[PDB]
């Protein structure tokens, strides 16, 4: 839409810019652009694309939980009726939440998914796929619920498959999923026990592959391997 | 709340 | 506009539910649905108005300085020529901050400032106005930057007219309209004298009147004479 | 920058 007009290089320009201006709707409209193209995206591109929706969907999410609490509580006995004003308000911050959702599926759908050969760029867009499917989930409530839980995992489990095929345990893609897929069993799937028990093989199998790896190139692998671990510590 | 990437 | 449907007291509502999400964009929209249903706003009304916009025009500026930044590095000698993008890129945030300056404005010309015929909301209207337009002459650039500073401290002047004649020392709206006065002259007007002049006396008039005071019922005072003491600071 | 409220 509005981006078309725009040269590929001067979106990807623009949504580095907009990264260092903390400007992540922007951010993402740019990447959106830039996926719309039609080419497939680099290493680099990917992270751009990823960082910039995480970053709009998490602050929708954090004030969507603001609302739904405050909801909640006012659903409670002896809580004075205020109104249908916190449930309208709610659902306006949800709405708008999943249309972001939408956005980025429709994205992978059309086309990054289906053009990905290699493992790595394979993996990371259906671990994005399950997180925004998760997202989905963490706000659903009627009918659709059942069905949204299973995208997303349908989506992390071939992620998984691949990445446990193609992918060193300290590729730092293969560990975020790990790390993505067990908060998923743990927050939305109702399996604290499968959580626990991939988060800690997950940590387990990249520390023996740990020696393998020049000091330091894997910076987002040690990052990560210590979110399994504060996990863990949360949940055991 | 738990740690996602 | 878009909030024409909606009760006067659902905006507020919303507004202040806005604001527990930080969602400051909704509380803005909500405020200026709200200041558009042409009935005045009380103290509390007047303070979510006011930190709506403070916030989002808050971001913008932060941006903007990031890009501004960014933009007059790749004007110094030996800087790679990088295109036309960052400058595309300044001047979409700054057109976006510059409009929503122009509502708040529009705010305040229609019809906030003539309808105000308390002290207390007189001033606070006023310094809005001139804190507006300083963010106005912040990036102002052509012809018009004379004219906006002008702007700017004539509201301010103004609003000190009147706080004044009709407010104690200690007043906050008082002491935060001199605060943001104060460095007007020294960031906009290049008058670092006059300044230090004004938050000294500020600040002084303001301790020779804490003893009237109950103890406390005047944090954000408090609060706000430790700005003019930490301005004072990085100042002399 | 210097403190505005
Ligand atoms: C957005 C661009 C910037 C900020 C430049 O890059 C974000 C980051 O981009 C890469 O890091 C990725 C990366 C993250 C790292 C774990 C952060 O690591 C450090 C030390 O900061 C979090 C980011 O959101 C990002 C892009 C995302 C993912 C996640 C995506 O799923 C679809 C899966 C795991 C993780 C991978 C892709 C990490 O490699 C890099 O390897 C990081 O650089 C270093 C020194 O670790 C860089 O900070
Ligand atoms: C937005 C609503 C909330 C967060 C509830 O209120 C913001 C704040 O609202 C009031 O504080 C005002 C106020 C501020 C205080 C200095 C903050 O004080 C403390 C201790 O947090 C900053 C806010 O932006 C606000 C509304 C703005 C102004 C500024 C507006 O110019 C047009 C002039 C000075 C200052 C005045 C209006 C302060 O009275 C209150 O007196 C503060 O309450 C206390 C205990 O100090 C409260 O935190």
């Amino acid at each position: 839409g509005a981006m078309g007009s725009m040269e590929r290089a001067s979106l990807i320009q623009k949504a580095k810019l907009a990264e260092q201006a903390e400007r992540y709707e922007d951010m993402a409209a740019f990447m959106k652009g830039a996926v719309e193209k039609g080419e497939e995206l680099s290493c680099e591109e990917r992270n751009l694309l990823s960082v910039a929706y995480k970053n709009v969907v998490g602050g929708q999410r954090a004030a969507w939980r603001v609302l739904s609490s405050i909801e909640q509580k006012s659903n409670e006995e002896g809580s004075e009726e205020k109104g249908p004003e916190v449930r309208e308000y709610r659902e306006k911050v949800e709405t708008e939440l999943q249309g972001v959702c939408d956005t980025v599926l429709g994205l992978l759908d059309s086309h990054l998914i289906k053009e990905a050969g290699d493992a790595e760029s394979r993996v990371f867009y259906l671990k994005m796929k399950g997180d925004y499917y998760r997202y989905l989930a963490e706000v659903a409530t009627g009918d659709d619920k059942k069905r949204i839980i299973d995208s997303a995992r349908s989506a992390y489990q071939e992620a998984m498959d691949i990445s446990k095929k193609e992918m060193p345990p300290t590729n730092p893609i293969r560990l975020g999923l790990a790390l993505n897929f067990s908060v998923f069993h743990y927050e939305i799937a109702n399996s604290p026990e499968e959580a626990i028990s991939l988060a800690k093989t997950t940590f387990d199998e990249a520390m023996a592959d740990l020696h393998t790896l020049s000091e330091d190139s894997y910076k987002d692998s040690t990052l990560i391997m210590q979110l399994l671990r504060d996990n863990l510590t949360l949940w055991t | 709340f738990p740690a996602t990437v």
